């Protein structure tokens, strides 16, 4: 499925024409101060929810049980421990 | 040692050039003009060309019919054709038929109809110009060449212009276009073979005496370009052949390097499998190439314009899966321009150039081009001996000298067309301009 410079494994292309031009003659950071503001915030934004989502859900999760672990070793929670084993 | 160019003047400035050749029995007279499409703006670009299409469409006495049957009768033909900075028009007839052409030409140039029914019909002849110059692979790759290394630049235009500008290109733009700059000072008249100096003066006064001269009257060959080293692809896996160009910045007409880069130009030479003697050629890059079928062939070239110029190698190859060995060498052949470059190859390329440059000249009409070339572009013809004497001037140290500033790690301008998945990304071939061992 990949086969090399020359015979790539491409379906034959035409009518396309790329242009660019020498690293020498272009500005490496060009646009970086919007790039680093606006950029980013939109592509943090359209992915926000996947991260926040789970991590949060777990992040509760583990919260819960280790402030009951926590509570059922203390004195107040001698009656609940001896139940629960 | 060939016959003497004279040169005589007009009182509006026009120049009269002319080399008798008492051995033929022809005569080229015609009107090398200093003006081409780069003296268009984006607007009218394509003026220049439209014109010469309609420089043959008829004038204020003959018709399109009457011009035809003129032309005929003489016996010869007439030809012309524009470039960036140069339009020709020029007349090839019988000894005796000189001054009926130099009436022809006077009249196309200085009575021409421009009218409006002409210029609505040759506007579709060269909207079918433009989808057919495609088929014409070493002016495409030409053309993106210089659209890409004169970026957004005059120089950078097509000669033909954009389809817009030729459905808006109307006959007042036209004839401003031609009043703007086909003036005295601008144009050469030049006469080579069977041809009078004395009698082409005498007709040169009674036809082009009534000719303006400009405002500003700058010398014959006076122009900032900014190279832009870039890349244009233009793939197409169903064609069969590469076509691939590489130019740096050159060297303009008036350089102090003219005559260095032409030798550097000349070690690494042309090549063409279907020549006989091209497997026996002394530059390396030929051995190269031959020895491991590399290519079909590859021609080096450095073009001048009056304040730049393009130098470089204009490759076609079949062999798909080597272009990169292809590019590779050729650019390796570049660098030893700059390491390893001595004597040997320099005195060799010397000796092949002092007479290329003279057999170059094998008829009237190449004589009458070299006039025209050189008086439009230096304002004088160079004798052969002067020429001589520049190209020993080259040594092996002025080679090196200019290879090190001019190409060694230098930007490029690159254009590919066809099956070119093989040629390598901008960086990989630009790396290319240097040696790291060096």
């Amino acid at each position: 499925y990949m086969g090399w410079w020359g015979h790539m494994g491409s379906p034959p292309q035409k009518g396309i024409a790329g242009y660019t031009i020498s690293p020498f003659a272009a500005r490496p950071f060009a646009g970086v101060v919007h790039a680093a503001i606006f950029n980013t915030f939109r592509r943090t934004k359209n992915q926000a929810l996947f991260v926040i989502l789970p991590v949060s859900f777990f992040y509760y999760v583990w919260t819960q049980a280790s402030e009951k672990n926590e509570w059922l070793y203390t004195k107040a929670g001698r009656h609940e421990l001896a139940k629960a084993l | 040692v060939s016959p003497k160019t004279r040169t005589s003047n007009l009182k509006n400035g026009l120049t009269i050039a002319s080399e008798s050749n008492p051995l033929v029995q022809t005569a080229t007279v015609g009107v090398w003009i200093d003006a081409g499409s780069r003296n268009e703006n984006a607007y009218n670009n394509g003026t220049a060309h439209f014109f010469e299409h309609l420089a043959f469409k008829g004038t204020d006495k003959r018709s399109q019919h009457q011009l035809e049957l003129d032309i005929e009768n003489m016996g010869g033909h007439l030809n012309a054709y524009t470039s960036r900075e140069s339009t020709v028009y020029y007349a090839k007839s019988f000894k005796d038929d000189v001054p009926k052409s130099v009436e022809i030409l006077a009249d196309i140039l200085q009575h021409s109809k421009l009218a409006e029914s002409a210029i609505d019909r040759e506007r579709e002849v060269i909207t079918r110009e433009l989808e057919e110059v495609n088929k014409q692979y070493e002016e495409v790759v030409f053309d993106h060449l210089h659209a890409t290394a004169f970026m957004n630049q005059p120089l950078g235009r097509t000669i033909l212009g954009p389809r817009e500008n030729i459905q808006t290109i109307t006959n007042t733009e036209l004839r401003k276009f031609i009043t703007e700059n086909y003036t005295a000072d601008r144009m050469v008249l030049v006469g080579a073979g069977a041809v009078d100096h004395d009698a082409l003066v005498e007709l040169a006064e009674k036809y082009f005496s009534h000719l303006p001269s400009s405002q500003s009257p700058v010398p014959l060959g006076t122009p900032i370009p900014n190279f832009v080293g870039s890349e244009v692809r233009l793939r197409d896996d169903t064609m069969p052949v590469a076509h691939i160009a590489i130019a740096v910045e050159g060297v303009s007409w008036t350089s102090e390097d003219y005559y260095t880069a032409l030798v550097a130009q000349a070690i690494i030479g042309n090549y063409d499998r279907a020549v006989g003697t091209s497997r026996h050629q002394g530059s390396r890059l030929s051995n190269i190439v031959s020895e491991n079928n590399l290519a079909n062939s590859f021609q080096s070239f450095s073009t001048s314009y009056s304040d730049t110029g393009l130098w470089g190698i204009y490759l076609t190859s079949e062999n798909t899966t080597q272009i990169d060995d292809l590019v590779h060498f050729t650019l390796k052949e570049w660098n030893r321009l700059s390491t390893s470059v001595s004597n040997l190859q320099v005195e060799r390329a010397k000796s092949q150039l002092k007479a290329g440059l003279l057999l170059s000249l094998d008829g009237t009409t190449y004589v009458a081009e070299d006039i025209g070339r050189q008086l439009t572009t230096l304002g004088r013809r160079v004798t052969p001996a002067e020429v001589e004497a520049k190209l020993e001037a080259v040594t092996e140290h002025d080679v090196r000298a200019w290879a090190q500033k001019t190409l060694y790690d230098k930007d490029i301008a690159l254009v590919g067309l066809g099956p070119i998945e093989g040629l390598y990304d901008y960086n990989r071939i630009r790396n290319d301009m240097s040696m790291m061992r060096w």
